[PDB]
RNA sequence: GAGCUGUAAGCAAGCUUUGAUCCGGAGAUUUCCGAAUGGGGAAACCCACCACUCGUAAUGGAGUGGUAUCCAUAUCUGAAUUCAUAGGAUAUGAGAAGGCAGACCCGGGGAACUGAAACAUCUAAGUACCCGGAGGAAGAGAAAGCAAAUGCGAUUCCCUGAGUAGCGGCGAGCGAAACGGGAUCAGCCCAAACCAAGAGGCUUGCCUCUUGGGGUUGUAGGACACUCGAACGAGGUAGAUGAAGAGGUCUGGAAAGGCCCGCCAUAGGAGGUAACAGCCCUGUAGUCAAAACUUCGUUCGAGUGGAUCCUGAGUACGGCGGAACACGUGAAAUUCCGUCGGAAUCCGGGAGGACCAUCUCCCAAGGCUAAAUACUCCCUAGUGACCGAUAGUGAACCAGUACCGUGAGGGAAAGGUGAAAAGCACCCCGGAAGGGGAGUGAAAGAGAUCCUGAAACCGUGUGC
RNA sequence: UAUGAGUAGCGAAAGAGGGGUGAGAAUCCCCUCCACCGAAUGCCUAAGGUUUCCUGAGGAAGGCUCGUCCGCUCAGGGUUAGUCGGGACCUAAGCCGAGGCCGAAAGGCGUAGGCGAUGGACAACAGGUUGAUAUUCCUGUACCACCUCCUCACCAUUUGAGC
RNA sequence: UAGCGAGGUGAGAGGUGCCCGUACCGCAAACCGACACAGGUAGGCGAGGAGAGAAUCCUAAGGUGAUCGAGAGAACUCUCGU
């Protein structure tokens, strides 16, 4: 995926347009991501043996990886993203500046 | 195995007729007679066609 | 073969427990496992002296888990008595 | 690691194999008797096991050829 | 290159930038049954012998390997029987066996319904089917050909000839070929004289057989005489890189949509993303890439004479009986089979649709041979005025399943919550099921029997 | 999906009451008396079935009603052999069948040799025990084959015991 | 007997003894009959009274009360009695 766990994104599309977080959490295999404070979702959970109050629980849940895009360490803006390689060793670089993201 | 076992000559199908032009199946015989010779220089009673003994080249033993 | 092999794994039952105060230990064991094998393996392992080995065919149990259809594995149960004069397992 | 595995002896190889099939069935009887917390162990040694054997029979494919 | 321990949530225990999971090349392991092959057997089981090894005092037990049959080769034995042979024993064999495309190919065997407005010749049809043998293709093939020209020059396949010529209870029907136009193109090796060497029978110097040379044909030729493993390149099997808008604003749960503006384009294929995206993601065009295995390519002994001799024999051919030829026994050439008879051999032989003569063209009875052609269980990429869940495969789903049948065999039904589980905490009636609230959600009359939700059919209410 | 229709049927048979369990009881459990089979409707055991067995829990469907129950659902559990039956023993019919004989092919037949119980042969009995096995476990008392680290007795090492 | 044969024979003592089946139903609601189906299903044992008896009727050991019931007691139909 273009961006991984760890970054620093913004969402491009959703309710959650326009707003910034870190991915908490990467799914390959769904193409979906988890953001800090984006997609929140009240999950209506019974007592378990884990947690025996059980209750409603305000917790992200992961939106299309297509929706975020990291931001360029430059400008702050969002950017697309290449690839070039420094060290023998393969970087993602924001395509708006030319600046390395990781 | 009714095959000569020097020409491989063996029963061949084919049809009877009638006047009516009647066609049955039927076969055709190789004239075969049970003799002895040398088979890979052994004596061996073996099948073979008259028309294979008929030379005298395939010789009895 | 190795004698590890041939124990695969120990039955603990209410069954079994009440052997263990005669003296009597029950393994589950491979299929293959004739009960010499078996007798010769127990002594090996745990270093007891073996009075004799009974041993025992279960069929598998036919399952279910849902839709699909199945059956549990064969077993064979063999139930090893130790002699009076012996360390226990 | 085979990496390490290589730097062995047959013999001594054999040995470890040896000690893992008994570490192997002590694990299982832990397993049955439900005292055993590590279960990852198991795999663990299971694949040990395999990858000893695997450098066994190369050297057996090495030496007779 | 940052997550991972499949479906499959979840807990649990772990793994992974000291490179995991994952993808590709090459290996290793690979129980038992199955040709199944140590012997047996009701497949997936049982029972052995021989080595060697573990274990036992020893028996019993365990492990590894070997042990089918037939064929070939070699060796050793050599019955009745003297030699001998049959037979036996041993050793060596990546020798055979079995499966499989429901296809295509070549053979052996070979129907009937049906048509003929009945039916027997005939048709259906050399089809279906069974059997044998294959090969990636097969078969055919280098003139004893086609023809009747100033000729042609192996075979196969396509077009055409032509529904012609013909065959035909001259009925129903069956139905060519050559010429001409194309695809593709390629030619060769023996047998025989004869020579050399060797062995064998000596028949007693004649003949036989093995090996090598020689030789290969038609207005003849020949013999026989004389004369001159690597290297590199491009592919395949993983991949890499890859332009351009969260543009503003409107509606909306969400914008890829509207409106107003930009931009890229060797890229406006495609799929995805909360509604319809060249510019969000995966990608696409283009450009690159391989340790390994693999495919393909590229490079690194002739004329002139003709005394003789040779040139495929139980053959060609013929009679009788059948079959194949488009051709049904006919005027019936041509090809093959069974049976019996049976040539010539260059001063020779075959064909030109009975047959003869003349002419013309050829040289049989030995073998090999690519391409053009056929087909698709598969793999890769793609396409469709093809289907869209009673359709399309029988099978969109755990289907050749369930179920039926002793068996061969027959053979279904069954897709759709939502963008996301956010899959309804909590309260209330109820044993539960199920409800009513409350929450979530754009929507719950989307709550799993979950998109839409017709009709039949079943109800409740009531205006006449 | 109707109609027929709340209709035909609910598959031979003796129950009654008291107590219990439970949301619920003609139907489940217990008790009592009554009744039925008894050359069986009892006990054992083939074939066949294949977990239906035992225990605990359950009640949607199955059960021609009901259901708290069940041959049903879910969990666990349960089958112990030198001597029983079968194999490591024997053969019958029949079947397979090295070579072989026969046959368009496929194959058919068949010898040596095998396979093949429904038969022959062959060493364990009584008692006890579990929720669920018992000539199998346990107790007691046996028997059969084979083996020799050992013991004793006897016989004999080639007209030499023994097998 | 042919053979084999330098060690044997007998009795103790010690020891060794594998695989497969073993649950449960089995005149049955568990098998064959599509069914918890008045049918079919080889064999062993099969008590007492009266009796020739395994008949018969009533019982023993042992097993069972049968998977819709409650009424009413018409026609008619069935099976019975007079
Ligand atoms: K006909
Ligand atoms: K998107
Ligand atoms: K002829
Ligand atoms: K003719
Ligand atoms: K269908
Ligand atoms: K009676
Ligand atoms: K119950
Ligand atoms: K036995
Ligand atoms: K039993
Ligand atoms: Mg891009
Ligand atoms: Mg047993
Ligand atoms: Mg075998
Ligand atoms: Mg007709
Ligand atoms: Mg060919
Ligand atoms: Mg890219
Ligand atoms: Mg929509
Ligand atoms: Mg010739
Ligand atoms: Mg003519
Ligand atoms: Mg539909
Ligand atoms: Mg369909
Ligand atoms: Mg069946
Ligand atoms: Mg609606
Ligand atoms: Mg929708
Ligand atoms: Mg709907
Ligand atoms: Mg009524
Ligand atoms: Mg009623
Ligand atoms: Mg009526
Ligand atoms: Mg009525
Ligand atoms: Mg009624
Ligand atoms: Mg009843
Ligand atoms: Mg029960
Ligand atoms: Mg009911
Ligand atoms: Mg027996
Ligand atoms: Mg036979
Ligand atoms: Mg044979
Ligand atoms: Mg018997
Ligand atoms: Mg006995
Ligand atoms: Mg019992
Ligand atoms: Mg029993
Ligand atoms: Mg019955
Ligand atoms: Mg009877
Ligand atoms: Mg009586």
């Amino acid at each position: 995926m273009h961006v991984k766990k760890g970054d620093k994104v913004m969402v491009i599309s959703g309710k959650d347009k326009g707003k910034q977080g870190t991915i908490l959490a990467a799914f390959p295999k769904k193409d979906r991501v988890l953001v800090e404070g984006v997609n929140m979702v009240k999950k209506h959970s019974k007592p378990t043996q884990a947690n025996p109050q059980g209750g409603i629980s305000n917790q992200e849940a992961p939106i299309h990886v297509s929706n975020v895009m990291p931001l360029d360490p430059k400008t702050g803006e969002v950017t697309r993203v290449g690839y070039k390689v420094e060290d023998g060793k393969k970087v993602r670089v924001a395509k708006k500046s030319g600046q390395v993201l990781d | 195995a009714r095959k000569c076992v020097i020409t491989g000559k063996k029963t061949t199908a084919g049809n009877n007729r009638s006047h009516a032009m009647n066609a049955s199946k039927r076969t055709w015989g190789a004239n075969l007679q049970k003799v002895r010779i040398l088979v890979n220089g052994k004596p061996k009673k073996v099948y073979v066609s008259a028309r294979a003994l008929k030379s005298g080249k395939v010789e009895r033993v | 073969k190795d004698p590890r092999d041939v124990l695969k794994r120990p039955v603990i039952t209410e069954r079994s427990a009440d052997l263990m105060t005669e003296k009597k230990y029950t393994f589950e064991v491979d299929v293959r496992a004739n009960k010499t094998e078996v007798k010769d393996a127990v002594e090996s392992i745990f270093g007891v002296k073996v009075d004799k080995v009974n041993i025992m065919n279960y069929k598998g149990k036919s399952k279910r888990v849902g839709r699909y259809t199945g059956m549990t594995s064969r077993r064979r149960k063999a139930i090893v008595k130790l002699t009076a004069d012996s360390k226990e397992i | 690691k085979a990496n390490e595995i290589r730097d062995l002896t047959t013999a001594e190889i054999e040995q470890k194999v040896k000690s893992l099939k008994e570490e192997l069935f002590n694990l299982r009887f832990q397993l049955a008797t439900g005292q055993l917390e590590n279960t990852a162990r198991i795999r663990e040694v299971r694949k040990a096991i395999a990858r000893m054997k695997t450098v066994i029979r190369e050297r057996e494919i090495a030496a007779n050829k």
